[PDB]
């Protein structure tokens, strides 16, 4: 949900997926 | 069995997997590159061999005296490691080289030689612990990986154009000289580039190497023959060509069928060699080589020209039959060369030179000698050009040739197979390299780039002797003159004095030490900058399995730059990092072991580190987890070639002791990777309660600690020294006896903190080799321990570990377990001023008494006597004159008589927040500067303490020495009694009847006199290096050295922090009646935060927490048991149960040792909690912790109840107790605060001086400026700028109001902004101001 | 000016002012030596050479210090750029009545104030102190009070607690992205070596204690004793000024 | 395509760690040089700001700008309370039913 | 930047970029600096004109000029 | 774009997009040019009074807008991303000033970001 | 060309090469002046002579920040020669007083020589940990007496 970027969620990969 | 250590005291090892390879030597990496370099090679292979065989000979110009290389040697250094610390100087050996000088006269052939060897600078030793000393400072040249050279082929994809077009290019990197470019055009055109400059068509390099436009069209483009014979031109045909391209007229295939894969096998059966096409087609085609008419002699086509009908019938009419056409496919072979000759103005090898030459070096007009030379130096002269042993074997293994060892300089092939290899990736055959891949990254250790260094220097010289050996003289002068120490050291001592890789080893822990040696940086030369690198060189790549720790590296600007060396990670033979494996040859894994190096693991397929590898060495599952291109993925259990060693292969040493590291998150991962290395000794060693086993192979691999080399008994133990008696067995032939170990006792480290070696061992005791002696900083009966066991319960507390502050009971600082030595050298330098030499005398002016009290006749602090802030250590005065005084101090002077003095005051005073007390003083004595009292009685001291040590050390060989005599004397011949009624110099001139006995006593005798003439010089050599004037700076008289020792103990700002990245600071000391308390009523150590597990991952802690009260529970069993006194069998029995626990643990005690002793002494070293091993990636489970919960009479889920020490009433929601093992960092708040109200200023602008180091002002950058803006405050910044900083003015004005009571700012202009006014002013620039 | 020990401290400016002494007088040397062109022209590209890099060096040749491969700094590069003179010099710098340490919780302070070590206390009030114990009657002339302050006398103590007194003191993080990253607290007088911070404002900070650092700058005039009271005070700060939001909330 | 079977509990496996640092690096390594980039952003943003100061009560004029929730899609990202609120009117607005106040 | 590379005040300009340029450009001008403005004049090492400062360069400057 | 903080600092740069699309300059029916020579001729046609402007396309880009229908100034004959001088010219100050805010805020919106477009609007106004 | 081919020869000694080479031709038009084509003697002798004194000795002039008197120079470079060549007879670095001997200068004066030869060191010379700080950063001010002293006065 939020561009971390280890793992995605919905729309871009993320910190926590 | 167990090795003595183990016996001492046993950690319980959980995990599976057997260790099949034993841990490497963690400083092998250094002490072999060192090796390596000073090791004499009799072939011009690595070394300072190779270093000369290559600038050697020098011959010179066109004289034919050449100036040969005979070998070299390494004469014994001057002064040891000690005195090198001691006096400062760099420890290294004196470099002696034999050199020869040969003329040949023109009564011919007369060869006159003279050889004399001479001396060319001093290389730096290297320590036994992989270190050298530069400046009287153990430092570590760091391991660099840098691009490997050879030929590497660069996509180049995207940016070029936005036209979706990818072009490609090729980059031959040699290890020394010029690189060479040959890139593509979007056009379909090659390009070749000498260096980084201008674009060159490509072809005009194979002109210079002499190729005619036939040969160029020869070497790429096959050959087909077109031929108007008979009629209705032929084609010589191999039936593949017309494979890929478009029909255009009737063969078999008619007009506009292109041909499909249907006619190619079609041609085949009728063997179809011969086939007739229209004309047209014809005229879309090159033609290879010239055509001239044969009568008229004029040419009809030349080379790489275009065919049309009229040049067709002329061609025709002359009687021209055979016509060689290029084989242009648009798809497969393009017409790449063609189309470049065309941009091409050269057509000969002399003008393709010029163009070269005139592209190096412009506006010099060339000629046919600079040309030539010019291209031969660049890529064709050893002098100028090497591509070393790597780069040749990578070269050739890159373009699939077979001889991976060639010439060091291109040849013709190399070029033309280098430039195939590019157009056979444009056609869609081949393959680009990745840059980050580690098959393309050497490294260069210590060795290869202090080689590379002396080089340097070696080749700045040869400019002189080729000008000596030209414009030089006969016999007159010898191979000595020509040479010069300067030169040739210059570069070695700037590499190892001042290099981005020369670096002061990393002390106050020996886990750094050994983390440090292993770093492997990218930058420094040959590198590349932080600011140079992209964010994709810094990426974990898929080749750093088991080669470089994907963990460990600093979380700044420079992640993914320093990465540390895995475990088991090694150098192969040229440059690049492989790994162990273990063949898998039938269904069973062997015990062989392959290093594979990241390119030939990229073949096989290797097995997974954990896996159901166990048991009875055959695969188990039918689909087994492996990685085969890089990837991961299920493979078939029948498919399996290799697999890893250990579990812990693909982390580094310090990532390896981190327990439960597969619980822990990659970035916490390497947080605590690096905290843990951050970490300061404590007072007392306290071995870790949770480990990984690696203990030992650190404390010990490390030079902290003290082994022995030769195993025996303990003679004589000693805070200072210990005695082993050797065994009969392991000592020499010749020679005594014993061997005697020296310790290290409070020595000041790099970090200020302190280093001392604690004996271990007692009188009378067995000790075979490898056993640990002593153990020094961090290291408990030779495991590493790096912190301290604290008992640790997770629950908030009244806010007092909010975000991540730290609670800590006040016991904790009660029992000093944390408290840090640390040490500090401060000297006092007396040196000549125009006033005159400054004075270290006691006489100070504006001074009291109870201040000089602490001072002896000479003014230096009496050793012994502790001191604090502001005291004097070494009191000094510097000549001052031309003293005035307002008359008001003049009236001073008439009025109370008190005089003024003609000197000023600098001292030697304790540094303020700091008070510790002196252990050592020293006192260097320029020469000629006449000896003060504390100088002579300091060197009396030091002279009885020299020769009091060489003669203990003496009389301790010689007991040994004659015990052996002894033992020989009463065998074979008897004299018990009367043997020990002389005097034992008797038993020296005795002699025995048969030999082979008189033999030994004659060894004995030799080598008794030959340690007595040993002793007697090494005694003379050091009282002369005492009494000798020592050596100072240009202009300093004396030097005084003042060490202090500060006991720092725990207090609020101390930064803390355990294994698995959990960091904090203690918000303060909370007395032990208000520390929370469980039934029991032992209280605890520290309280962390709970919240700090769900946020980060960083799960460990909880574990390595729960099993940790799990091993505490078994001590308090094995102290109650020993408490209460019962006897060896429920000791025995029960700590049988304890290392038998949980399920396929790999463990070997039976309580056979020693039955009711070394049980009794094991138990004895246990009451304090059994230490547990816990490996990287197999440690042990839940299921296991809770059995060793189950046994320790302790909760299974690992959480009790605590009671409030201020309140008595319990928590409810029972809290999770335990043990974890805890770091103090050296993060110390003593050494971070600091105030400042009005200190000194710098020169050319007035503003506080950032030091030193204390006093410095605060910085007030512009976003602290822009943070005094947005909220309106004009008289803060404005005083902030003005009256705090600069306005020479304001700053007086100011103090004086303040110590006035009135708080009023008088401002200024900014004494900055006047010295800009200056500076614009200084050019041709006036900048002024008006009316006011 | 001498560098201690032994060995001299020049600036580069110095030598390109040398290069360009020298050059000037052979130049004249030569015109009244009456020599040919080629040997003079030579001369007036050298002396041009030595003007330019003594003005603005590096946009010619790069001339060179001797005894290293570093460039000696003109006068154009003491101006411009984030190092040099104007970004770290006149819009930014060191400060004197300050000091840094090493932030920690304490919980039981108010929003409005702070714990801040009485080391630091002593040093960076010194001047004050001084003057209120010259005022009492406690010290005969300002010397006595600097000796005393020095001896650590009992009487200086409550001196200390009368003259920080309703006096704020500006707490400031190490990076600075928004105002808030700069703020005014009371000073409460405590021991040790760390300042205890209150944690509702660490939200606004961005800082945790996880060995952060934070420094302190003491108001001289009165004019900013009172921008310290009424505009950058801990209390009169607590929503953001780039969202409504308050930036003062509880946190774990 | 081989994620992470194992959760941080049970304990991860050589392999799916060293997956993981792939993601893990990106992370550390964007946060330090985004530091450097993020100062020279802001650092322009007030170079080109300074000088603006409220230095008048009123200015007289109705235009303002037109505020209206952004509704993009099916729901509202942010309400309109949260765009006007803070701020003064251009004209008066009247209840939906026109020419009220 | 582009923006802030124009502005009244040469001293402002020639702190925050390309000191030399701007420099040259306004000694050529013959160019002139009141200050006007922040940076300026924390430049000189004077009251910002905005906040206490305003209230107090309200004062003084209406005298001025006047 | 990246996009992200990067794309923040081309946002207040008015930096041209990779490949922009253009805008009409005034109403009325399009009408087509000459040939392809070199890139398109693109002829416009206002309806009414002066009717002389004109511009030039590459036939490579493709078409969105309608042959024999009105389109008034500031539409899209070719879809892609927008400059911020096209929108300030062709559309108004306001227009552009809420396109800043509109796209910057998005990228702060993506993160758990929220400003008020106050500061935006001034940066926007500087 | 003479000129150069004579100034190539000493580079580097703080002088830039084009000084060098000019310097050699002031002394190569001094040769010019004095020489008698009758001598037979070829003109590149005393051209030589002439340009090799004239580098030199404006090497000793202009070279160091601090111009030290023309004879000192000479007197350095006959210690350092000296130096240089018992490097291989003492194997590591000849003793003081041995110099004062092999010298004609006895040995009290040679610690001032070698004190004298110091040079100085830029005040932009980078420090520690190789960072942006100068030598030109860490020099206080010690002319200004502190205020604590002057509220004293
Ligand atoms: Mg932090």
């Amino acid at each position: 949900g939020t561009p971390g970027f280890q793992t995605p969620d919905a729309r871009v990969i993320s910190r926590f997926g | 069995v167990y090795s003595y250590t183990e016996k001492k005291r046993i950690r319980k090892d959980f995990g599976k997997r057997p260790q099949v390879l034993d841990v490497p030597y963690l400083l092998s990496i250094q002490l072999d590159s060192f090796q390596k370099f000073i090791e004499q090679d009799p072939e011009g292979q690595y070394g300072l061999e190779a270093a000369f065989r290559s600038v050697f000979p020098i011959q010179s110009y066109s004289g034919n005296s050449e100036l040969q290389y005979v070998s070299y040697r390494l004469g014994e250094p001057v002064f040891d490691v000690q005195e090198c610390q001691i006096r400062g100087v760099t420890y290294s050996a004196p470099l002696r080289v034999k050199l020869r000088l040969v003329i040949y006269e023109r009564e011919g052939t007369v060869k006159d030689i003279k050889e004399q060897e001479v001396y060319m600078g001093e290389i730096p030793l290297m320590t036994d612990n992989g270190t050298f000393v530069i400046n009287g400072t153990e430092r570590v040249i760091v391991s660099q990986l840098h691009r490997s050279p050879g030929v590497f082929f660069d996509s180049d994809k995207g940016k070029t154009h936005s036209s979706g077009k990818v072009l490609y290019n090729a980059r031959i990197i040699p290890y020394r000289g010029s690189w060479l470019d040959f890139e593509f055009d979007p056009k379909d055109n090659l390009f070749v580039r000498i260096d980084r400059r201008r674009k060159l068509p490509a072809t005009i390099i194979l002109r210079a190497l002499n190729y005619t436009t036939e040969q160029i069209l020869d070497l790429f483009f096959e050959k087909v023959i077109f031929e108007i014979r008979d009629n209705k031109l032929q084609m010589e045909l191999v039936p593949e060509r017309l494979r890929g391209e478009t029909a255009s007229f009737d063969i078999y295939v008619e007009k506009g069928r292109r041909i499909t894969a249907r006619h190619i096998r079609q041609l085949e059966k009728d063997d179809v060699k011969l086939i007739e096409v229209p004309v047209e087609y014809i005229a879309g085609k090159v033609v290879a080589k010239d055509y001239i008419d044969e009568s008229t002699g004029e040419l009809i086509c030349a080379a790489n020209m275009e065919l049309s009908l009229d040049l067709l019938a002329k061609l025709s009419q002359s009687g021209h039959k055979r016509i060689e056409t290029l084989f242009t496919n648009d798809l497969d072979h393009g017409p790449y060369i063609s189309e470049t000759l065309r941009v091409d103005p050269t057509n000969d090898r002399l003008s393709a030179l010029v163009e070269i030459y005139r592209m190096m070096r412009p506006g010099e007009p060339p000629t046919r000698e600079a040309a030539e030379s010019l291209f031969e130096n660049l890529f064709f002269s050893e002098d100028r050009y090497d591509l070393s042993a790597v780069g040749r074997m990578k070269f050739n293994r890159s373009l699939l040739r077979e001889e991976i060892e060639g010439s060091g300089i291109l040849s013709k092939d190399d070029i033309i197979d280098v430039m195939k290899k590019l157009i056979d990736i444009r056609n869609g055959k081949g393959e680009v390299d990745d840059i980050d891949h580690l098959g393309n990254r050497r490294i260069r250790s210590v060795g290869e780039m202090a080689e590379n260094q002396f080089r340097v220097g070696l080749v700045r010289v040869e400019r002189a002797v080729k000008e000596r050996l030209s414009l030089g003289d006969l016999d007159t002068l010898m191979p000595q003159d020509m040479i010069n120490a300067k030169p040739i050291s210059a570069a070695v001592k700037e590499f190892f004095g001042s290099s981005q890789l020369s670096q002061f080893m990393d002390q106050n822990n020996p886990l750094s030490e050994i983390t440090h040696k292993r770093r492997i940086s990218a930058l420094g030369p040959g590198g590349l900058t932080r600011e140079r690198a992209g964010f994709e060189v810094r990426d974990v790549h898929p080749t750093h399995y088991g080669r470089v720790c994907p963990i460990e590296t600093p979380e700044g600007p420079n992640i993914g730059l320093i990465n540390s060396l895995s475990v088991y990670a090694q150098t192969n033979e040229y440059g690049f990092l492989e790994t162990p494996y273990r063949k898998v040859t039938d269904g069973v894994v062997t015990d062989e072991i392959h290093y594979l190096s990241a390119i030939e693991e990229g073949n096989y397929v290797i097995a997974q580190a954990n896996s159901n590898l166990d048991e009875e060495g055959h695969f188990v599952e039918d689909l087994v987890t492996c990685r085969s291109k890089g990837e991961s993925s299920l493979f078939s259990r029948d498919q399996v070639d290799y697999m890893d060693v250990s579990t812990q292969q693909v982390v580094s040493v310090g990532a390896s002791l981190i327990p439960f590291l597969e619980h822990d998150d990659a970035n916490r991962a390497l947080m605590g990777a690096n905290m843990q290395r951050q970490a300061v000794p404590t007072l007392r060693a306290d071995k870790p309660l949770v480990g990984t086993g690696m203990e030992r192979a650190v404390a010990v691999d490390s030079g902290v600690t003290a082994v022995a080399k030769r195993g025996g008994v303990v003679q004589y133990v000693d805070a200072s020294r210990i005695v082993i008696k050797v065994n009969e067995d392991e000592m020499y032939p010749g020679e005594a006896g014993i061997d005697i170990y020296n310790l290290t006792k409070y020595t000041r480290s790099n970090q200020n903190t302190c280093i001392n070696q604690m004996p271990c061992v007692s009188l009378g005791e067995p000790v075979e080799r490898g056993d640990v002696l002593a153990d020094g900083p961090s290291t408990d009966l030779g495991e590493l321990a790096l912190g301290q066991n604290m008992r640790v319960a997770f629950m908030p507390w009244n806010g007092y570990n909010f975000e991540d502050s730290i609670l800590v009971s006040e016991r904790v600082v009660q029992e000093d377990r944390f408290t840090t030595i640390h040490i500090q050298e401060l000297a006092c330098v007396s040196r000549d001023t125009k006033l005159g030499p400054e004075e270290i005398t006691a006489d100070i002016p504006n001074v009291g008494e109870a201040a000089l009290s602490k001072l002896d006749e000479s003014g230096i602090v009496y050793i012994g006597a502790e001191v604090t802030g502001g005291d004097i250590l070494v009191g000094k005065v510097t000549p001052k004159g031309e003293t005035q005084l307002t008359p008001e101090e003049k009236l001073l002077r008439a009025i109370f008589g008190e005089k003024a003095s003609d000197v000023k005051d600098s001292s030697l005073r304790v540094p303020n927040g700091v008070s510790g007390t002196v252990i050592d003083v020293q006192v260097f004595t320029r020469d000629g500067v006449e000896k003060d009292k504390r100088a002579l009685e300091i060197e009396e001291m030091q002279l009885k303490q020299a020769k009091k040590d060489l003669s203990e050390e003496l009389q301790i060989l010689e007991a040994g020495l004659f015990s052996r005599i002894r033992a020989v004397l009463v065998a074979g011949g008897v004299e018990a009694e009367k043997l020990d009624k002389l005097p034992r110099d008797r038993w020296l001139e005795l002699g025995l009847t048969d030999e082979e006995k008189q033999n030994q006593l004659e060894q004995l005798a030799e080598q008794y006199d030959e340690l007595k003439h040993e002793f007697e010089k090494k005694l003379e050599a050091k009282r002369r290096k005492i009494t000798q004037g020592d050596d100072l700076a240009p202009g300093v008289l004396k030097i005084v050295k003042v060490y202090l020792a500060v006991k720092r103990r725990i207090q609020p700002g101390d930064k803390m922090a355990g294994r698995h990245g959990n960091k904090g600071v203690i918000s303060k000391i909370n007395p032990i009646e208000d520390m929370p308390y469980d039934e029991n009523g032992t209280p605890v150590d520290i309280v962390l935060n709970p919240l700090g597990v769900p946020s980060r991952m960083n799960i460990g802690q909880i574990l390595e927490t729960h099993l940790g009260m799990a091993a505490k529970g078994i001590g308090d069993k094995i102290n109650a048991m020993l408490k209460q006194q019962q006897e060896v069998a429920k000791l025995r029995e029960f700590i049988q149960r304890a290392y038998d626990l949980g399920a396929d643990v790999r463990q070997k005690v039976d309580l056979s040792t020693f039955s009711d002793e070394e049980v009794m002494r094991l138990a004895e070293n246990l009451r304090k909690g059994m230490p547990i091993a816990t490996p990287v990636f197999d440690g042990a489970k839940e299921a296991e912790i809770k059995e060793l919960l189950k046994l320790g009479d302790l909760p299974t889920s690992g959480q009790i109840r605590l009671y409030d020490g201020r309140t008595g009433e319990q928590f409810e929601r029972p809290v999770t107790v335990g043990y974890m093992y805890m770091l103090k960092l050296n993060h110390l708040v003593d050494d971070k605060m600091h105030a400042r109200s009005t200190g000194s200023y710098s020169l050319v602008t007035q503003q506080p001086l950032g030091g030193k180091a204390q006093f410095g002002g605060q910085r007030f950058g512009e976003m602290e400026v822009w943070a005094l803006e947005a909220y309106g405050a004009a008289y803060t910044l404005q005083e902030m700028l003005t009256v705090k900083s600069d306005d020479v003015n304001g700053r007086t004005k100011m103090y004086k109001n303040i110590v006035d009571g009135n708080h009023q700012m008088e401002p200024g202009m900014p004494e900055s902004f006047n010295v800009l006014l200056k500076e614009i002013r200084s050019l041709g620039i006036n900048i002024e101001l008006e009316d006011e | 000016v001498p560098l201690d020990g032994g060995r001299f401290a020049t600036s580069d400016l110095n030598d390109l002012y040398r290069r360009v002494i020298n050059r000037n007088n052979r130049l004249k040397r030569l015109l009244d030596l009456a020599a040919p062109d080629i040997i003079v022209r030579n001369e007036k590209r050298m002396l041009q050479e030595a003007v330019d890099a003594l003005l603005d060096n590096g946009r010619r040749g790069r001339a060179i210090t001797g005894s290293n491969k570093r460039p000696l700094k003109s006068l154009a590069d003491m101006i411009k750029g984030k190092q040099g003179r104007f970004r770290q010099n006149l819009l930014g710098k060191r400060v004197d009545y300050s000091g840094r340490s090493v932030i920690t919780v304490g919980p039981y302070l108010r929003l409005h104030q702070c714990g801040l070590p009485k080391k630091m206390a002593l040093e960076l009030f010194k001047p004050f102190i001084y003057g209120k114990l010259e005022l009492r009657g406690l010290a005969t002339t300002i010397k006595a009070a600097k000796k005393m302050v020095e001896r650590e006398e009992a009487v200086v103590w409550d001196i200390l607690d009368e003259v920080i007194r309703e006096h704020p003191v500006l707490l400031n993080r190490a990076p600075t992205l928004h105002r808030l990253g700069i703020q005014a607290f009371e000073p409460v007088l405590i021991e040790g070596k760390a300042i205890q911070l209150h944690p509702l404002v660490c939200a606004a900070y961005n800082a945790d204690f996880d060995g952060d650092q934070m420094a302190v700058h003491v108001p001289l005039t009165l004019e900013a004793q009172l921008e310290a009271r009424a505009l950058m005070m801990s209390t009169n700060n607590i929503l953001s000024p780039a969202n409504g939001e308050p930036i003062i909330v509880p946190s774990q | 395509e081989t994620p992470i079977t194992a959760n941080f509990r049970e304990g991860l496996n050589v392999l799916q760690y060293f997956i993981s640092t792939h993601g893990a690096r990106k992370g550390l390594a964007d946060t330090a040089l985004k530091t450097a980039n993020s100062g020279y952003l802001t650092r322009r943003l007030v170079d080109v700001a300074q000088d603006l100061v409220v230095t008048e009560d009123d200015c007289g004029t109705h235009e303002g700008i037109m505020m209206t929730p952004v509704i993009e899609g099916g729901d509202v990202k942010e309400p309109l309370r949260d765009r006007v609120l803070g701020r003064v009117t251009a004209e008066d607005v009247l209840k939906p039913g026109t020419a009220d106040i | 930047t582009k923006a802030s590379l124009a502005t009244e005040s040469f001293i402002s300009a020639a702190s925050f970029q390309e000191t030399t340029r701007v420099l040259t450009e306004a000694a050529v001008a013959g160019k002139r600096d009141e200050l006007r403005g922040l940076k300026e004049n924390v430049i000189v090492g004077r009251l910002i004109p905005a906040g206490t400062g305003y209230a107090y360069h309200q004062d003084r400057m209406r005298r001025r000029a006047a | 774009i990246t996009g992200g903080l990067p794309r923040v600092a081309d946002l207040f740069e008015a930096r041209r997009p990779k490949e922009p699309a253009i805008l009409a300059e005034i109403s009325g029916i399009v009408s087509f040019g000459k040939e392809t020579k070199g890139k398109r001729r693109l002829v416009i046609t206002p309806v009414d009074g002066s009717d002389p402007y004109e511009e030039m396309i590459p036939k490579w880009r493709q078409l969105n807008v309608f042959e024999g229908e009105r389109v008034e100034r500031g539409d899209v004959i070719s879809d892609g991303p927008e400059a911020p001088h096209d929108i300030l010219r062709l559309r108004g100050v306001h227009a552009v000033t809420r396109y800043i805010v509109n796209e910057v805020q998005d990228v702060y919106r993506l993160q758990g970001v929220k400003i008020n477009d106050k500061h935006i609007e001034v940066i926007v106004r500087q | 060309r003479l000129v150069i081919s004579i100034a190539k020869k000493y580079t580097n000694r703080g002088l830039q090469f084009l000084d060098l080479i000019q310097e050699g031709n002031i002394g190569l038009m001094k040769a010019v002046d004095k020489f008698e084509y009758r001598r037979g003697y070829k003109f590149s002798t005393y051209a030589t002579w002439w340009i090799r004194q004239a580098i030199t000795r404006s090497i000793a002039d202009q070279a160091r920040t601090i111009r030290i008197p023309v004879h000192m120079i000479e007197t350095i470079n006959k210690l350092n020669r000296i130096s240089r060549q018992m490097l291989q007879e003492m194997g590591r670095e000849p003793t003081p007083e041995e110099l004062a001997e092999r010298m004609l200068m006895p040995e009290d004066k040679i610690r001032k020589v070698l004190k004298i030869a110091k040079e100085p060191i830029s005040m932009e010379t980078p420090i520690g940990d190789d960072e942006d700080s100068h030598l030109g950063d860490f020099i206080e001010d010690t002319t200004l007496e502190l205020p604590l002293d002057s509220a004293t006065t």
